[PDB]
């Protein structure tokens, strides 16, 4: 619920070590947490907030050029000058090119001409700055259990619905206590501060589409920066970069704009972040979070109830969804009240006894009537199996066959485990919980190799990454000691891998 | 103009789609290719130059990769 | 709990600019929703809508791709649908209804239900 | 893209009535989106169906939806006294726009 | 007397959007614009869930085709040796100064 | 000759035939049929949201 | 976009000044610089790599030149 | 360049009022320099805030300051009858000069 | 306690020159500093000040940049603001207030509080 067929969803099976589980929440997917007991909570992280902001510089895309009134002097009555340079809103380049007797020296040669253009802009970047305080990552909680996929309707934004629960966690108030009526209060403690390394990311405006970029990138743009303090009379530093004075070889000088540089700036943004803004925030997609999810306070809700009665009519053909579960949604007819929902995956029927480990524990229907409306999920075994609730006369049975083998789930799972190591990595070891001398020593080594690596090979586009990959490969086929060849080939191989994993 | 910085020298690594990741990585390669299809001569000169340095065989090929990649982009 | 009111769309002349307003009441608009369905007397409910939310996006029925627009103002939780040139055939009632928006604030796939509440309706006549 | 449901069908209190909405593969058949709007002459068409069935919170069991290809069958039985209203069938086309059937005004008793 | 050999549009105005949204194993989404000529289309696969509402789950095959438009094209106007010219000037110092 | 707006400069038939932008052919009557178009109008999506 | 061609791979040689001849070269160099000003680490890695190939002293330096020049420009 | 402060306000005792002082990034936003001066008309002004949230020792504790973006909010609760002092917001600009807001005449009922 | 007192001036016709005194009492001179805030009744307070009584430094508002000059006298513990070439409009009351200097004796960035006390005023009127 709230995450099904959502793809990047990762379910964590069992917190372990005393109701403590830490998880990394990235917008590109979900995390559905299932314990030995307690409802199966489905966490999905949506959006991000940008708060107060601030402006840093600006950049002009488009240059109006007017005036250009020129001044020339004799071969010797110094170099040229005219009143318009003290204006500082103009741009002038004194180039010594002209000739004698034409204009008038009686002194063949040289000449100095100042050419001053009026520089006013039109479209301009603001380039605002982000600081980690005050941005809260909105996060949505969705517990499974009894649910249609709407039908209850009322969402749980404000509450009612009582199945889900919005949490907004900000570095000035982490520990977002979330109250799920009748299940339990799921508290979770997240660090907004340290996840994305903000303060290295300027929030960047163009016309409408907004982006995020490095200060390291954003200070290096060759545009007539502004200082962004205030307007009233914008004072353009540079102006030299965006206008070009082309002197003709035979005689004279021309002022020529470089025209709107707008699109070129789009090209230079390859690999930004796609961003959405509003007046007081600017919805930030992407991102990732780290949170220790505290399962201490929860209850399976109505563990204690009857088994209902006769129904089992199911609405749809379970639908073999991606990665794992066949997500079932029945309508036991005629039930009296808040009674349990029996479900089991049977290897063979025959003597009942399923091994299925369904991920939707203690499912519970609601009130009387008949509209019912309960949706479940069951993880069957890869082989053929029978989906069965085993109540009443002749119940209703279903025949289902999963595909793929434990080997396939093995390779598949490490495939993504690698991508967790690839993007956001060095926090990937935070996906597992209650670690010591396995997951911490691990995250430690990976963090040192990560910092060195990023420091060593920063400045790496995808193509570059592949090249240096192959060079380190070719060294890995040569030299000596089986060390620098093996260390070298190793680190080369990991770039190649991080490249392909970036692309996929 | 001639805005130097190409943001990919940093990028940002996130599950979400970066700006132009696809047309990025290739437009690198397809820039190199015509650049080479318009100057086969430089493949001759680069060939002779590279093959004159290093004496080591496979070092040679590294020089040609070195030079064929340096000419179109980095002037 | 949820109130949707409009101010009446009397009758203009064939070649008139009619603007109808929808005042969201009680229900939080924040990320709210909206729609516009005009039906003429006992008519084929027409959906000339605009999927608006907080962001202010729109998508118009092929029939009003470029005839009418409805800007958002969250100062008063009001949507303004403006159909340029009220010709004679329009006499129908423009209702404003909501299909509350997705979590993300971006609206693509609507909710299973569409319209849980409706405007009072506005009769606008071309005469 | 248009909705052709029937104009008005009559039935006595208690016997069942069936309204048929016939769409395209582009809207009704190729999606689960269907909704039936009860429109009294007086009040705005209000939600009373949504996705085949699933009563919203005014179940008044007597309304049931169904689909068989490009069909939408809202089958009311047990005529609800003064349940007479125009019934409109709606769908989400894939082009991203909504279409509403020509309406079925109903006759009761 | 110059010709025009091709043109480039250095600006762009997109319009009209729409989208496909057909379910998985419904095959393909049509939307008719891939028929008409200036509407660019790139078909992508939306892994599609129950929110949208479809039977299976996986790559959903939609493409938004937005109608291209142009403004302010750059023309490539071409020439040949004909319709060329020079207008050379002559000096012959002699004795003059300014004419 | 290469005309952008009210300025003009020569370019060969390599830099000029190498440009990725739309082709357009010879003339502008009405509105032309734009060859290519992939260079401008770059559209992709993640999270599988339209 | 990703307009690949840089007309300078052709240019034209004539008495009169070309378009951005000055802006051009200084620009090519100033691009490389505040490339490497932002990634000294790659100067370390490039150093060790280059000094690992060729054994011959100076080409070593040729490898450093090749690698420092290709990283920022193309890639 | 005077800070924006609205002309005047009233209401029941005990009731919270909000006085909004809006500056620019030059002063109120990029600084925590604020103060609200209670000026009894005909008498000398006094300073009922300092350092925003903070207050001088002799301040009635029910005054509360706040800021986000460019704002200065003096929020008072359970207004005691004699709390009409013309409230002026003042801050230290970046240029090194101080500017007093337009002032809010406070209206008690 | 902290005491500020001033001289109650008169009109001194348009074009005259006011000299108002602020003699500080009840606290330590040598840490007093000083400000001048003009107000007449019915408009916004302008701050035309100066900020340094240890070194005798000064900073004036750009409006008054050259009009007022200020003398400090520590023997009398008194700061004298003098507004030359006054006009009809500058009919006002001039308060002198303190914002204590940092101990270095140099005043650049104030205390987080500014004005903990005020002169008692001097209304000055122009004919
Ligand atoms: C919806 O919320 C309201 C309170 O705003 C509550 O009275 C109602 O029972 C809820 N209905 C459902 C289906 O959640």
């Amino acid at each position: 619920i709230r995450c099904i067929g959502v793809s990047n969803r990762d379910f964590v099976e069992g917190m372990s070590g005393g109701t403590w589980v830490d998880v990394v929440l990235e917008h590109g997917g979900c995390v559905t947490v299932m314990a030995q007991d307690k409802p199966t909570v489905d966490i999905e992280l949506v959006t991000t907030t940008v708060s107060n902001m601030a402006e840093v510089r600006s950049y002009c895309y488009e240059a109006s050029i007017s005036d250009m009134a020129s001044d020339s002097r004799c071969p010797t009555q110094g170099e040229a000058y005219l009143d318009k340079q003290s204006d500082t809103q103009y741009v002038c380049k004194r180039t010594l090119v002209d000739r004698g007797w034409g204009n008038g020296c009686g002194l063949f040669g040289k000449g100095s001409l100042v050419t001053c253009a009026k520089f006013a802009c039109s479209k301009k970047m603001t380039g605002k700055s982000i600081q980690p305080e005050n941005l809260e990552y909105r996060i949505m909680l969705s517990v499974h259990g009894s649910q249609h996929s709407g039908m209850i309707v009322n969402d749980t934004g404000h509450e009612t619905d009582e199945n889900r629960a919005k949490v907004e966690i900000t570095p000035n108030s982490p520990r977002a206590e979330a109250t799920l009526g009748g299940f339990g209060s799921l508290g979770l403690d997240c660090e907004p501060r340290t996840g994305l390394d903000f303060s290295d990311l300027y929030y960047l405006t163009m016309n409408n589409k907004h982006w995020l970029v490095h200060k390291e990138w954003f200070h290096d743009i060759p545009l007539p920066w502004h200082a962004g303090a205030d307007t009233g009379t914008p004072h353009w530093n540079n102006k030299e970069a965006l206008v070009e004075f082309k002197d003709a070889h035979a005689k004279r000088q021309t002022v020529v704009v470089l025209g709107s540089q707008e699109g070129a700036v789009h090209t230079a943004l390859a690999g930004a972040l796609e961003a959405e803004m509003d007046g007081a925030k600017g919805r930030l997609s992407s991102g990732h979070l780290k949170c220790r999810l505290k399962m201490d306070k929860l209850r399976l809700k109505g563990v204690s109830y009857s088994l209902c009665t006769a129904a089992f009519t199911f609405t749809k053909i379970p639908a073999e969804t991606l990665h794992g579960t066949v997500t079932v949604e029945v309508q036991y007819a005629g039930t009296d009240g808040p009674c349990k929902v029996p479900a089991q995956m049977a290897v063979d029927m025959q003597t009942l006894t399923p091994v299925g480990r369904l991920i939707t524990a203690n499912p519970v229907i609601t009130e009387s009537t008949e509209n019912s409306k309960m949706m479940l999920e069951l993880d069957p075994p890869f082989g053929d199996s029978y989906i069965v609730i085993g109540v009443g006369e002749k119940k209703i049975t279903h025949h289902w066959h999963r595909s793929g083998s434990t080997i396939g789930k093995a390779f598949e799972a490490t495939v993504r485990g690698a991508k967790r190591m690839a993007v956001l990595g060095d926090t990937a070891w935070d996906f597992g919980s209650v670690g010591g001398a396995l997951n911490s020593l691990g995250k430690g080594i990976h963090q040192i190799f990560g910092a060195a690596f990023k420091s060593l090979f920063g400045g790496m586009s995808w193509f570059s990454q592949i090249l240096i990959g192959t060079l380190l490969m070719w060294l890995g086929l040569n030299t000596k000691n089986g060390s620098i060849s093996l260390m070298c080939l190793a680190l080369g191989g990991v770039l190649i891998f991080l490249s392909t994993a970036v692309s996929a | 103009a001639v805005t130097l910085p190409s943001h990919s020298t940093r990028k940002l690594q996130t599950r979400s789609q970066t700006w132009l990741e696809s047309r990025e990585y290739t437009k690198h390669l397809i820039r190199v290719e015509n650049w080479i299809f318009r100057n086969p001569g430089f493949a001759l000169a680069a060939a002779a130059i590279a093959w004159l340095l290093g004496s080591s065989t496979s070092q040679k090929v590294i020089y040609l990769v070195m030079i064929l990649l340096i000419a179109p982009a980095y002037s | 709990e949820v109130q949707l009111v409009e101010s009446g769309a009397e009758v203009k002349k064939p070649g008139a600019s009619v603007k109808v307003s929808c005042k969201a009441s009680g229900y939080t608009f924040t990320s709210y929703a909206m729609h516009w369905v005009r039906q003429a007397p006992g008519q084929r409910l027409e959906w000339m809508g605009w999927i608006n939310a907080g962001n202010g996006n729109t998508k118009y029925s092929q029939k009003f791709q470029d005839r009418v627009t409805i800007t958002r103002d969250t100062s008063a939780s009001t949507a303004y649908m403006e159909l340029s040139s009220l010709r004679s055939e329009d006499t129908a009632i423009y209702y404003c209804a909501r299909d509350k928006v997705d979590d993300y604030g971006d609206y693509w796939f609507p909710t299973l239900w569409y319209f849980d509440y409706w405007g009072q309706g506005t009769l606008v006549t071309v005469s | 893209s248009a909705l052709t449901q029937p104009a008005s069908v009559s039935g006595s209190p208690g016997q069942s009535i069936t309204i048929s909405c016939t769409g395209t593969s582009s809207d009704v058949g190729g999606f689960n989106y269907v909704s039936w709007f009860q429109q009294h002459p007086g009040k705005a068409p209000k939600l009373m169906l949504y996705d085949v069935t699933s009563r919203p919170s005014g179940v008044s069991s007597r309304f049931s939806g169904s689909k068989s290809g490009n069909t939408a069958s809202l089958t009311i039985s047990g005529l609800q006294a003064e349940d007479e209203a125009d019934y409109y069938c709606s769908s989400h086309t894939s082009r991203g726009t909504w279409v509403f059937g020509g309406g079925t005004k109903l006759t009761v008793l």
